[PDB]
């Protein structure tokens, strides 16, 4: 209940800034359908069906001190949120619902008082929020209200909107799997293994024909505009190079000659063949990492595969 | 109702519910542990038994329960037991209960109690000297005696002698350290039977005669007396890496302004965590005290923290440091301090002292022929190397285990014996097996990896099988990938001292030739790794060429054998335009100077003139088929 | 009350995921019509009328130990629901209003709770629920929003969709009918006689003209998205082949010679010569099974028919 | 030019290298005052560095 958005330059959380919130409700993806009917038979083609929009709720109250400066607050609150800058949402819950707790009223073990008049049930350092999940969203706002209840209180209605894919976008790479350096941002609605080094963490292969990935994300990331980011120290000089991958389509590089020691970098549509000067003619195909167990296989042992993704969640 | 700890190895919702859910419970028991002592000791009406409170008088124990009963006795016969002649009963009273009539009723009661006092005091002593006889016989440690047992043999690659040797008992990993032809040292990391894992190159370290292994918690810590590049000595507290250390800030020192005045050497010994330094004498005082070495005690913590506090300081006679019986090794356990001593021939017989430290004394000294028996080395050179006290955490029982060289020349052994209780060496011995050839019952060995990449990196002797399936990526094969079809017996023999190993690839086919390749592997650098060496071992069987058939100058290995038909034949580019299609061809290859090879092909028809073409090809050029014909002939 | 998903590669139930459901109802198929009103006539004539969609709709809600897990059982559920991928749903019922059962309070015969804090009225193994019907649906999601009442109960209203055909389709074939291997999957909705290899439960039939069909399908096997397949060892040679069949239209296999031991794989609105390497140009006409007696006349005695299908539902 | 290693010796280390810390010293009584930084953490509750 705090409303986190990290934007292009900046990270924001309302509560800091007197912004109270009652909640936050994250609808589903709206599914746009293409069906067909034909014309005389009962029943209709699915033609496609699709992902669109994750359209987010939040509505939040503020309560001042006085009534000139709600004012002041309520155009705090459009200068801070109304951005059409995408910007990444993290949602924050609290663990329980926090009471006031035992006292003594003896002249002493008084109440605390928050900036905003309200009582701090939040005595010690374990009692504030969290952020929830280890995940942000792309988003955009659209157009609010601001009904003035009684005195000082004032709501809010924020209809907030999915920018360019409705999913989860899971923060930080699937490297900082690998290397456990940066801390936070993985939340146990992963299910991730404790086993660092072990499989299903492991992104970082070396001399293998063919080897296993376990993607966790549910949702599947074929789509280019997610961060799939490929980069392979070939191992074996080769005139043509073949990879297949199931979940996924099979990929060529034909027609343009490599060496061994030569690395690829395959990035989403696209092929540096060098890190630069980008040879991308050959068999444009794009891979997609669906959920689970994602085996690929090589042709002649790369001496070094390794490649960060993000997990995307529906 | 009770805690869960198999904890979940993916680290979701259900994690997180199992801790939550075992908080609780630890909080809700032990609570609930609380009132229920609290209703114990307050409120629970009969909660504890009667036999059980004590009920201490004078000198006297006793329950509560028997000595009520006991009043309630006297108080029963006191009103209702009869009485009389009190007198009589008394004088009758005076006799014992063998038929012996003493004089007053106190000096027999006296007897009788004195009697059973004799008795049960002689049983006592007859258990307590049965009870030290069992101890003495069980737990026994006599290194005044108690022949030594072999434990195992090491394997480090470093063609130099061996001098110190700690175990660890919290993993079952050796430490050894050898001093490199250099000042430097090294220190190679293996395992329980002598397989080398890793090494740690101590550049610019002294002879390094013994380190420190310490555990201040679930960490290895390493002591040690490294000199500076100005040669200035330094007792220097590190960790353990693969690879190579100089002195400097990777490396902290514990105490510069106490350890730093002359050539300290420690040993740790976590029983009663003490740490003693064998601190050289200067030429100065040297003959002045008499020994070259003085060793002083001090206790883990002081050492760690800013006190010096030298609990027990004592000096190492000529006697005992003589050159012909030189420092070789230290021990501490007991308040006993070893020291192992051999000259580096069996001439000079080894000698290992133990003596008190509180008292500075001489409590015993022996000769043992460690390694070769009957005093029959390996030649002739018997250089000992120190030892050490293993701790098993289980059983508690100290085992005393000590290094010694047997080989000779650069040919050096490692061999290791042991002075232990019952209990420790055959567990030491049975950690782990010994290598060999075959696991223990005749079968081929498992690769460390499956599929593996440098066939270099299966560093472990003994023979293996490579699948068909695990040869594919095989970076470094002998054949290349359209050859390989089968399996192969891949065995890994011993090189020399330094990281070399031999390997030796026999293919696995038994309608066709089971050819074998061989080569030489440099474990360290992988570039000193020779190439694939081939012999013919035939058998009458042929070999075709597989789809490759684009050139014949793609099979430059040696002496190999391989048909072409008239089919074949009608694709190749540098085979000539002349005899393409006539006949089926053998082909065959002779060595030359790198990337030159000869090629020879002959013809095969059994009843027309017999043909064969040899070409030169590589580095010099292309070559141009030179034939010879032959006369047909019976 | 289980609401059952087999995806493409797995099976899921919500209620083993903490998913209580409230109910589930299931629309009827949406009929499109097409009628065309004359000018100036009383009356407009039927051009045609066509089943279209069978919207399902299922609220589901879910209860947690804590505030904060709802979120990441919130995410499960759409991860685990939301998918385009047409899945087959199964829906369940219980048998009875369960009831807590008579116990006896002597510290003893206590009280069983479930992972959620419920109690278990499920005591004996026949207690918990069951597959209603053979049958299943093949459905897409729709948008939902997640009012979060008190605590930890959150509500959910689901809106699935059928995908490609707006019918029941049954689960298992026609031949599982008729041999009694498969077990379940044969519910009382389909009024089946027990005279297993008697009447109206046989598709395998030998030398013969002409035979007898009991579809016990109440909707019309006419579709041919519908896995209608049939098989035939055409028994006797010919140059020619007709076979009629009711409630359906005449079919020839003209200008093609055959042969008697021959076979034929008649797909829907598809014929396999010989398995492979259709020969599909002579009269493209589907058969259509509508419901109980669809007698079939063929020409000249085939030594074997069989086929397999699926009944379909309205 | 120094830097941390054998050339400086820590003091205490196990009891305040968990935080940011610095000292000064007044020889007249012979004290160490130290200043000892907050956590983020900590200083959301103590409104204090």
């Amino acid at each position: 209940d705090i409303e986190l958005t990290k934007k292009d330059g900046t990270v924001i959380k309302l509560s800091e800034y007197g912004f109270i919130v009652n909640d936050i409700v994250i609808d589903s993806m709206q599914i746009n359908t293409k069906y067909q009917d034909k014309e005389n038979m009962n029943g209709r083609i699915l033609m496609g069906s699709n992902y669109i929009s994750r359209d987010i709720v939040v509505p939040c109250f503020c309560k001042v001190k006085n009534r000139s400066d709600i004012a002041y607050m309520r155009d705090m609150l459009y200068s801070l949120t109304t951005d059409i800058e995408p910007m990444y949402l993290r949602e924050i819950r609290r663990k329980e619902e926090l009471n006031y707790r035992f006292t003594q009223p003896t002249s002493d073990d008084y109440v605390k008082l928050d900036k905003n008049n309200f009582p701090d049930y939040e005595y010690s350092r374990h009692d504030q929020q969290i952020y929830v999940n280890g995940k942000q969203y792309k988003v955009i706002f659209n157009g609010v209200i601001n009904p003035k209840q009684k005195g000082n209180k004032v709501s809010f209605e924020l209809k907030f909107e999915t920018t360019e894919l409705p999913y989860g976008e899971s923060i930080g790479t699937s490297l900082e799997l690998e290397e456990n350096k940066k801390v936070g941002l993985w939340s146990f609605d992963f299910n991730i293994d404790w086993h660092a080094g072990g499989d299903k963490r492991k992104y970082t292969f070396e001399n293998l024909s063919k080897g296993t990935v376990y993607y966790h994300g549910s949702a599947p990331n074929d789509q280019f505009n997610m961060y799939k980011k490929i980069t392979i120290i070939l191992g074996e000089d080769t005139e043509s190079f073949v990879w297949n991958l199931t979940h996924a389509e099979i990929m060529k590089i034909e027609g343009i000659k490599l060496k061994a020691g030569d690395r690829i970098v395959y990035d989403s549509f696209r092929v540096y063949k060098n890190g630069v000067e980008i040879s991308t003619e050959t068999n444009i195909s794009q891979p997609k990492f669906k959920y689970g167990a994602n085996k690929f296989e090589f042709n002649q042992t790369v001496q070094k595969v390794q490649f960060d993704l993000k997990f995307y969640y529906k | 109702n009770k805690l869960i700890t198999d904890l979940s190895r993916v680290f979701d919702y259900r994690y997180v519910d199992e801790n939550e859910y075992n908080f609780k419970l630890i909080s809700d028991m032990l609570t609930d542990f609380n009132f229920s002592l609290e209703y114990h000791r307050n409120k629970e009406v009969f909660a504890h038994n009667g036999e059980q409170i004590k009920y201490e008088h004078l000198n006297v124990t006793s329950s509560v329960s028997d000595f009520l009963t006991y009043l309630n006795g006297r108080f029963s016969n006191m009103v209702l037991g009869h009485n009389g002649d009190g007198i009589n009963e008394v004088k009758d009273a005076r006799v014992d209960n063998t038929g012996y009539d003493h004089k007053t009723l106190q000096d027999r009661l006296y007897h009788d109690y004195s009697t059973l006092d004799a008795f049960t005091k002689k049983v006592e002593k007859a258990v307590d000297e049965n009870y030290k006889e069992y101890r003495a016989t069980e737990y026994r440690f006599e290194p005044k005696e108690q022949e030594p047992e072999f434990i195992t043999d090491l394997s480090p690659y470093t063609n130099a002698v061996m001098q110190s040797f700690w175990v660890d008992p919290r993993t079952k990993i050796i430490y050894m350290t050898q001093a490199r032809p250099g000042n430097h040292y090294m220190l190679s990391r293996l395992k329980p039977n002598g397989q080398f894992i890793d090494r740690l190159l101590v550049k610019n370290g002294g002879h390094g005669t013994h380190n420190a292994y310490r555990y201040i918690g679930n960490e290895l810590w390493i002591y040690s007396a490294v000199l500076d590049a100005n040669e200035n000595n330094k007792f220097v507290r590190f960790q353990y890496r693969t690879g190579e250390i100089t002195y400097g800030n990777e490396m902290q020192d514990v105490m510069p302004n106490i350890f730093n005045d002359r050539y300290t050497s420690a040993i740790y010994n976590p029983i009663e965590n003490l740490m003693i330094f064998r601190r050289e004498y200067k030429a100065s005082e040297r003959q002045l005290k008499n020994s070259l070495n003085f060793v002083e005690v001090r206790s883990a913590d002081d050492i760690d923290k800013g006190i010096d506090k030298v609990l027990y300081q004592m000096d190492i006679p000529m006697e005992y440091t003589s050159d012909t019986q030189p420092m070789q090794g230290i021990t501490y356990d007991a308040g006993i301090l070893y020291w192992y001593t051999g000259d580096s021939k069996p001439a000079n017989p080894n000698y290992l002292q133990g003596f008190d430290i509180k008292t500075k004394e001489l409590l015993f000294k022996r000769r043992i022929d460690i390694g070769g028996v009957n005093n029959n080395f390996k030649g002739d050179f018997q250089e000992a190397e120190g030892l050490d006290m293993y701790y098993d955490l289980e059983t508690g029982r100290k085992a005393l285990l000590i290094g010694v060289t047997i080989g000779p020349g650069n040919n050096r052994h490692h061999s290791i014996y042991s002075i232990g209780q019952r209990g420790v060496n055959q567990f030491l011995k049975n950690i782990a097996p010994q290598v060999s050839m075959t696991d223990s019952g005749g079968r081929v060995k498992p690769l460390p990896i499956q599929n593996p990449a440098y066939l270099s990196d299966i560093t472990e002797v003994g023979h293996y099988y490579i699948y068909t399936q695990d040869t594919q990526n095989a970076l470094d094969f002998p054949l290349p990938k359209a050859f390989r079809d089968a399996g192969w017996f891949f065995d890994v023999l011993p090189g020399h001292y330094n990281g070399a190993l031999r390997q030796v690839l026999t293919r696995n086919s038994t309608g066709r030739n089971m050819l074998k390749f061989e080569r030489v592997i440099d474990i360290f650098n992988k570039k000193n790794n020779g190439a694939w060496n081939f012999c013919p071992q035939n058998a009458g069987y042929w070999e075709h060429i597989p789809k490759s058939i684009t050139k014949l100058s793609d099979l430059k290995i040696v002496g190999l054998d391989f048909y072409i038909t008239t089919e074949e034949s009608n694709r190749f580019t540098d085979f000539p335009k002349d005899f393409k299609g006539i006949a089926g061809w053998i082909l065959e290859v002779k060595s030359n100077t790198p990337g030159n090879t000869t090629q020879v092909l002959r013809r095969n028809n059994f009843p027309s003139a017999h043909q064969f073409l040899v070409r030169n090809f590589g580095t010099g050029g292309v070559g141009k088929w030179s034939l010879f014909e032959g006369k047909v002939v019976e």
